């Protein structure tokens, strides 16, 4: 269902996340942003995109990936486009 | 109003920007300068009949300076219209600027073979049409970038300075028939505040301060001087 | 000896030569070295069993270095079984000089891209691997000299020159990382008139030098060329 | 640490900051080191005690470096004590910074004489006391400011760049009796607008150019001479 | 030939050699050029007299370019003379090589005082004269080549090196005023075989060919150029 | 005259590593060039192999300037 794959995608999302920036899954949640509140510095995040990128298949293009500051967006964008 | 002992010079990539002012500065001294273009025609034609309309000697030539083949038969029909070239300027060159871990190797090989092969076709075949008139003046459009490298630019600052060391083994293998190799590392070109305020300048350069840098290495007035990389870059690097 | 924070490194072109030495340096100084070999196994084996009855840590692994995904999934294996890299040196170029008039210019891209893009891949692997340590050093080698004159060299002086830009530029990258990247430019090693310590540089000489620069000891060092040359140029 | 064959080293202007941490690490790798110093003895001696106490074996030697008589005498005193001289550091410099429009002759021949000529006296006695036995090393302690100027150092940066092309040739007066010369530029040292402009995003440590002085000075750099040797967290290449 | 904005130009060291031809060279671009003499006034004379017979503007002024207060007085007189001063050039030089164990601190102070405090007085006295109408040009030239070889050069390289580096750093000082200060290091000049041995042009240099290197350097054409050394050794070093 | 001189001239500046413009007839080998011991026999040796003549040691000892090396080598080398 499509619940069902949200639950899945998001925990698929999370665990990147969680590694990539070396917290814990729990603070991983939609409205987390990667700088403010999981740690990451600009790098940190071009890298995140990037292991996300090739997890699940997609190419972000860097217009695009400049908008994408929390978890919510990474959800919506691959759920999305 | 420099003086120069030949007569023609090629360009390559010489429709717009650094290029098409070195054109337009060696027309004004007097060469029949040669204009490449790769694929649109119109503003290298515009930039052609803006010179002769000056009564400068222009002429228009398509080629893709990184083909071996296009390269060495344009450099053949330069030859057989004008009775041979004297001056070559390898000025094409792309950028693909990225971070190295986004840079895909095509994005790599793509400015290598753009930048720093097409430098070496025409150095070579300048050897070749020059040596026997013992006589010529070859400069390499380079950059600060190959000097001092720049983050985003591994691909970019590797094809420079790769050319910037290439032209000095060819100045080595001219010298003996008199034909000299040189480069031009220009800085920040205006054909961006945070950029300026590193130029002790205070600005950015004109494309005529490179033209007029790169006609000093082809005139007469650099007779002793080759295997020099020269820099016009506003006190930028030192 | 030289103090290493990290603890392994990926040696390129390693079979023989100076490569081979600074597998023999690295290891005497307490690093498990990977030893990259394309063709001959044979060498290779030889050396890692040489280093390992000396009670070193080494292993030998197969990859063309001017191959993407070769050198790709190469680092990938050694981070699989030593839980990362800390240290790479670039070494897979190769000479083929001729005068310009009579290079082909596919010879010099075939030499171009061997010695440059094996480079660019194993810098860029590099940024990937050594970021999450925050910590790393990477040494570019550049070919020996090979001539006694000035003549012959359009590809050589292409590839070295290209090489020396090109890690200063990843020295910018990875020091965002504290990732270090520095070139050795090796002399006359084994026109001895010309080299003013008057004799030819022993493989030995340039893999200590490379040593240093992955050392602790070069901490505030990147960006740099590092003349191993006798001052045969200054 | 380090490998090396010869067995003491004076630095020149030693008594402390990147000099006295000069003395520490070469110590530490088991060099009798000798602390030149002009003036006041205090704080030589107090690094000459801390060194003792860590281990290691150090003197005192007052000199100035910039004068021919004393630094001559110096390089003799040492080699009587212990039978010759390996190594030598010329550290010792000035800085008188000002723009140049403010800037007497006096203010420029000061700098010029002590940091350029002081090196010149060092380097000339090396090729003296360590040609017998083939074989020295000598570092020149120069800076960034020698390799791209400065605002307002004219007369630094012309004794560091006049530092710098003097090694060279140095360098090849002593290498067929396997003298060794090569410089250090240091960026900027400890001992943020300073730091934006640096990849590495720090100071340099003064430990950290006294171990590229030690590298050079090590039989690990046997076939490196003439060089230039940046320490500078990427400031400059 | 090239082109100028200001007028004249001030060569110290100008009565023999390189600086007679750099005065020669400037003088028949248009340039007023003073010929600086220290101690024999003849052979200066005997240039004026030549280049004023050839329809040039030319003038001599006596002094020691290594005295601070004499130099400071021969650009007042000249700044009365003129109006100002355009272009600086610093060649009042002196060679002695020696081995270095050979060479007293004396000879070397000799070498070092005169050719550096020279040039950092009349950089010093460009910015003062040059600021306020925001333009100008200093070359600074290199002694040339002493010896075949590498050896006895110590006093010549910490001269041409410690030249170079405060060159650089009154680039920095000139800039926002444009005022731009280069080098030339000149190769072995003729002013055999076996000197030529290493040279790849296969000949000595002429001094007209660094007198026209030094032309460019304060010419419109480098307008974007400063901090710069340029060599013209004939790819002898590259 | 000034042909052997300057031929001459060239050889002592490479042997005692000056420039040329030091070697003047007047400028003596030990005290104004600075000739050590072995420096003297160096040149000597390298005159003598060049001229094809050979120098009495007690002539030798009395050539203190560079005049004095090139009038003797005109009185005695081969027309
Ligand atoms: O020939 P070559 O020339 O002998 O190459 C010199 C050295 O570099 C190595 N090398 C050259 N290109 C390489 C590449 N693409 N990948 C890995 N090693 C390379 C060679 O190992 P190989 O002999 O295995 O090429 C050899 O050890
Ligand atoms: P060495 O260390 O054995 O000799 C030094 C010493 C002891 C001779 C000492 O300088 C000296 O005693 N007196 C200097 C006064 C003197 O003898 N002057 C003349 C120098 S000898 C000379 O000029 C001969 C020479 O070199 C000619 C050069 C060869 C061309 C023919
Ligand atoms: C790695 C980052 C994201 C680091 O940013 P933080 O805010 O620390 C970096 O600046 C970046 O995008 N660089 C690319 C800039 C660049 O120069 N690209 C090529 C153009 S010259």
């Amino acid at each position: 269902s499509s619940m069902g794959y949200l639950m899945a995608l998001f925990e698929d999302i999370q665990a990147v996340i969680a590694e990539q920036l070396n917290v814990d899954a729990a603070q991983v949640t939609p409205e987390a942003e990667f700088v403010k509140d999981l740690g990451a510095d600009s790098l940190d995040v071009v890298e995140l995109i990037m292991a996300l990128e090739e997890k699940f298949g997609i190419e972000i293009p860097d217009e695009q990936a400049e908008k994408i500051v929390n978890v919510g967006d990474v959800v919506k964008y691959i759920e999305d486009n | 109003s420099m003086q120069f002992t030949g007569k023609n010079v090629l360009i390559t990539g010489a429709s717009k920007g650094i290029g098409a002012e070195i054109a337009r500065t060696l027309a004004s001294m007097g060469l029949k300068v040669w204009i490449n273009y790769r694929s649109n025609a119109e503003v290298a034609d515009a930039l052609k009949n803006e010179l002769e309309e000056k009564g400068y000697k222009a002429a228009v030539i398509k080629f893709d300076a990184a083909s071996e083949s296009d390269f060495v038969e344009a450099i053949q029909a330069i030859v057989q219209s004008d009775g041979g070239l004297s001056y070559l300027v390898n000025n094409a060159g792309v950028v693909r600027d990225k971070l190295a871990i986004k840079m895909k190797t095509e994005d790599f090989h793509h400015v290598i073979d753009n930048n720093l092969t097409s430098a070496f076709i025409g150095c070579r075949e300048a050897l070749k049409v020059m040596s026997k008139s013992r006589f010529g003046s070859v400069v390499n459009i380079a950059s600060i970038i190959g000097e001092r490298g720049n983050m985003g630019q591994t691909n970019y600052s590797a094809s420079k300075g790769g050319m910037i060391a290439m032209s000095k083994s060819f100045a080595y293998e001219g010298a003996l028939r008199n034909i000299r190799f040189n480069s031009v590392t220009p800085g920040f070109i205006e054909t961006k505040a945070d950029y300026v305020k590193n130029i002790p300048l205070n600005r950015l350069g004109a494309a005529k301060e490179v033209a007029e840098a790169v006609a000093f290495l082809l005139s007469d007035h650099s007779s002793y001087i080759t295997g020099e990389t020269l820099k016009v870059n506003g006190g930028l690097y030192m």
